[PDB]
């Protein structure tokens, strides 16, 4: 006895941002701590950040 | 904006009459360490005195 | 970029018979066209392509202030015969960076369905490295020549950038260039009472234009003179009916005022 | 529309109590605190439905005072020197029609206005027949026994009470 | 009596009801957050009453507006999102929604 | 600081802190600076720095 | 693609039901963001049936664990794919090769 | 601060 049946769906865009989980392919799990600014992480000499 | 944020400090701790605690805030996301190390690294070694 | 609008789009991640890339392809694309702006701070620009072949940067309807840096950037590809995609784009100006569901301030924004939000990702430098050398100087040595090598979109001008970030730097530590004890704490303030609507006209409200020009030839022109207008000194006006008059009660007074109040404050400045 | 407030009150059986008039100034009423409920100008819309003529219609009261509080309500004693008004205390306007009908709070409001009104006319109804029966011998259940009083029920939901 | 996902709502204002439609499902793309309603189906509340003076009223004027109870769908509070899609199931008989 | 199962200090760095140190109180024998005299470790710091 | 891969990704992807594979070969007929027609090498058919035929790829669409499943046509137009290609990649799937 | 202004000058315009 169900007339009609509504399923609604809804997409949500979740961004990376800290505490979410990311892990190599090698069992090295971890959780992201910071979202560190472009300029502060490390560069190679010829100007490319890491 | 392109118009930033320009501190206004709080505080100019002077404890010991020769060893001073400034304090400033608040600056742009990034601007603390960059105005910091420039700071560091000019009154370390260009800094004209006598000796 | 910071927002879009196509016609058959009702959500970033629908589809379109007949470009080949996704919508959410689009938007990513998108974000990565590079274009610089001259006069004002933000352009709507506007693109209408139909027929088979790779939409591109350069085949958008160009203002004369709006100019593109590259053109062959690919926005998408129109792989049907009679395919059609005219979408309006919002392009503004800003500093840093800034994600999309931060950028929310009202629900008008996302009234009309086909509006988009492309996360604002501007800062024309990709990236910057820099070395010193020795400098084979007029007469001294172990003065060093800086040399600063620059990828950027092609959006900003290098010495441009350089002079920019200059005037930042300079400034900014200005701020304590003769610091002191200049901390901010203040107390036992005395505010002039007026709500800022009074400074403001009519027009500040959303009101009917025909009631505007009637409390204008009823001598209204600020709003900290027309409540001191009684209310016998309002529908004498010529041709007030109740809608002129309705706009009036709902955007003078409604709004949480009367339609004429005995004050006293106006004028503590004019 | 007419054909709905005339089928409720012809199908009100006991139009005895409740004949068109004050029925259709009571839906009046209803419908008036029903679009003020809709409405965010807060003004007593006492809407003359056209009781047999035709369908629905608002009004607008202006709530004749020196106090300008509420002034969506607010046209004061000659605050009206337009159209030529000629009026001392009372001085109102259809300026606003067409508030919707079908919803569910103006039927939800209109039921209750007719509950309320039919319990209370023929209670009115049932005071008089018996009040034509006064100084008689008429018998009834009782309700309640209190120390002081007791409260008998003579059916009708009809009340009486007997004191010390 | 059975369900009914008619668009109006007796209490809540137009505000939680402009995202609707008038078969009160949501437009599809409709950018929705935490709390609101999606639908939008009210329910019959009431019983007991047994006035058939009224309930012959109320069986021309208010077969449809006697015992509303809205326990419409709302999006459980904490998740946003946009809705791309709405799929509809319908018991035959009753013909089909608009949206359907 | 001191577990109650044993008074040892149950604060203790544990790592990528231990290696700063141990980084730091180390001794290469011929680096940059070997042979001075420093008036005071806030003089070798700025040295250092 | 991930850099450093261990070769397993063709069949891993392929095997899998993610990934529209390409039944019959033939040449790309007509793309679009949602649907590919393929028509047919003049052979590979029977003798009636002109049998031009189409993939509908299945677009945003929930998964058992609330995650989208998009899949995107990753070959071009009028490129002729023989049988047991790959014709769109599944979700997190590149050129068919599995990307994680 | 006035040192690294003075470095500065050449290429600041207000």
């Amino acid at each position: 006895g169900v007339l009609k049946i509504v399923k609604v769906y809804l997409a949500v865009k979740r961004r990376i941002q800290p505490g979410d989980k990311m892990a190599g392919r090698h069992g090295n799990k971890g959780v992201i701590s910071k979202i560190n600014p472009i300029e502060d992480m490390p560069y190679d000499e010829n100007g490319t950040p890491v | 904006v392109t118009e930033f944020l320009k501190p206004r400090l709080v505080d100019i701790e002077q404890v010991s009459s020769t060893h001073a605690k400034v304090t400033l805030e608040p600056l742009e996301r990034g601007f603390g360490h960059t105005l910091g190390n420039a700071l560091r690294r000019i009154l370390l070694s260009s800094m004209p005195g006598c000796a | 970029v910071t927002e879009v609008e196509i016609d058959g789009v009702l959500h970033e991640y629908s589809t379109k018979e007949g470009v080949q890339e996704d919508i959410l392809e689009i938007l990513l694309n998108l974000k990565g066209l590079a274009v610089r702006v001259q006069g004002k701070d933000e352009v709507i620009l506007t693109l209408n392509k139909s027929g088979i072949g790779p939409v591109t940067a350069a085949d958008i309807t160009h203002d004369g202030d709006v100019e593109i840096v590259k053109p062959q950037h690919v926005i998408c590809h129109l792989t049907d015969e009679n395919a059609s995609i005219s979408m309006r784009i919002k392009v503004q100006r800003g500093r840093g960076y800034v994600p999309a569901s931060t950028r929310i301030h009202s629900e008008e924004d996302e009234r009309p369905i086909g509006r988009l939000l492309v996360d604002a990702c501007y800062s024309p430098v990709e990236r910057i490295a820099y070395n010193v050398e020795a400098a084979r100087v007029e007469q001294r040595t172990d003065l060093d020549k800086l040399v600063i090598e620059m990828e950027t979109n092609g959006t900003i001008d290098p010495e441009e950038a350089i002079r920019r970030a200059a005037t930042i730097l300079a400034e900014q530590l200005e701020a304590f260039v003769d610091l002191r004890d200049v901390r901010q704490p203040e107390v036992k303030e005395e505010k002039p009472e007026f709500d800022p609507i009074l400074l403001r006209p009519v027009d500040d409200l959303e009101l009917t234009v025909r009631s505007a020009n009637c409390l204008k030839a009823e001598a209204i022109h600020y709003i900290g003179d027309l409540v001191q207008r009684t209310e016998v000194e309002l529908l004498k006006t010529p041709n007030l009916g109740k809608k002129s008059l309705t706009e009036i009660k709902d955007v003078l007074a409604s709004r949480g005022l009367s339609l004429g109040m005995r004050l006293e404050n106006w004028p503590p400045a004019s | 529309m007419n054909k709905e407030i005339l089928a409720v009150v012809e199908a009100v059986s006991n139009e005895k109590a409740l004949p068109r008039e004050k029925i259709f100034e009571a839906l009046e009423s209803a419908l008036a605190t029903a679009t003020k409920k809709k409405y965010e100008q807060e003004i007593d819309v006492r809407v003359q439905i056209d009781r047999k003529s035709g369908d629905f219609d608002t009004f607008r009261r202006w709530l004749v005072v020196d106090e300008v509080t509420q002034p969506t309500k607010e046209i004061t004693l000659e605050a009206a020197r337009y159209e030529d008004e000629s009026l001392n205390l009372g001085d109102y306007v259809e300026d606003q029609i067409e508030s919707v009908t079908f919803d569910r709070i103006t039927t939800q409001t209109a039921k209750q206005v007719i509950v309320q009104k039919v319990r209370e006319a023929e209670r009115a109804m049932v005071v008089d027949q018996f009040r034509e029966h006064e100084g008689e011998i008429i018998t009834g259940v009782v309700k309640k026994v209190n120390r002081d009083n007791i409260s008998l029920d003579l059916g009708n939901n009809a009340e009486a009470v007997i004191l010390r | 009596g059975p369900e009914e996902i008619t668009a109006d709502i007796p209490n809540v204002g137009e505000a939680a009801l402009s995202k609707l439609d008038e078969s009160g499902i949501v437009y599809i793309g409709a950018e929705v957050t935490g709390g609101d309603i999606l639908v939008g189906k009210v329910t019959p509340k009431g019983e007991t009453q047994l006035t058939p003076e009224e309930k012959l009223l109320r069986a021309i004027f208010g077969e449809k507006a006697s015992d509303v109870k809205d326990s419409s769908l709302r999006v459980p509070n904490g998740v946003s999102g946009t809705v791309i899609d709405v799929q509809v199931f319908t018991r035959d008989g009753v013909e089909k929604d608009k949206r359907a | 600081i001191l577990s109650p199962a044993n008074g040892e200090p149950i604060i203790v760095p544990s790592q990528d802190v231990v290696l700063g140190l141990y980084y730091m109180t180390r001794d290469c024998v011929n680096a940059k600076g070997e042979g001075m005299v420093l008036t005071g470790p806030k003089e070798a710091e700025r040295l250092y720095r | 693609k991930p850099l450093v891969g261990t070769g397993m990704e063709r069949a891993v992807a392929v095997d899998s039901g993610v990934t529209a594979v390409a039944k019959r070969g033939g040449v790309v007929q007509y793309v679009d963001a949602s649907r590919i027609v393929i028509k047919v090498n003049e052979d590979e058919m029977y003798p009636g049936e002109a049998g031009i035929d189409i993939y509908n790829l299945t677009k945003y669409t929930r998964s058992n664990q609330n995650t989208c499943i998009n899949q995107m046509p990753c070959v071009s137009l009028g490129e002729p794919v023989e049988r047991g290609d790959v014709l769109a990649d599944g979700p997190s799937t590149d050129l068919g090769e599995l990307a994680l």
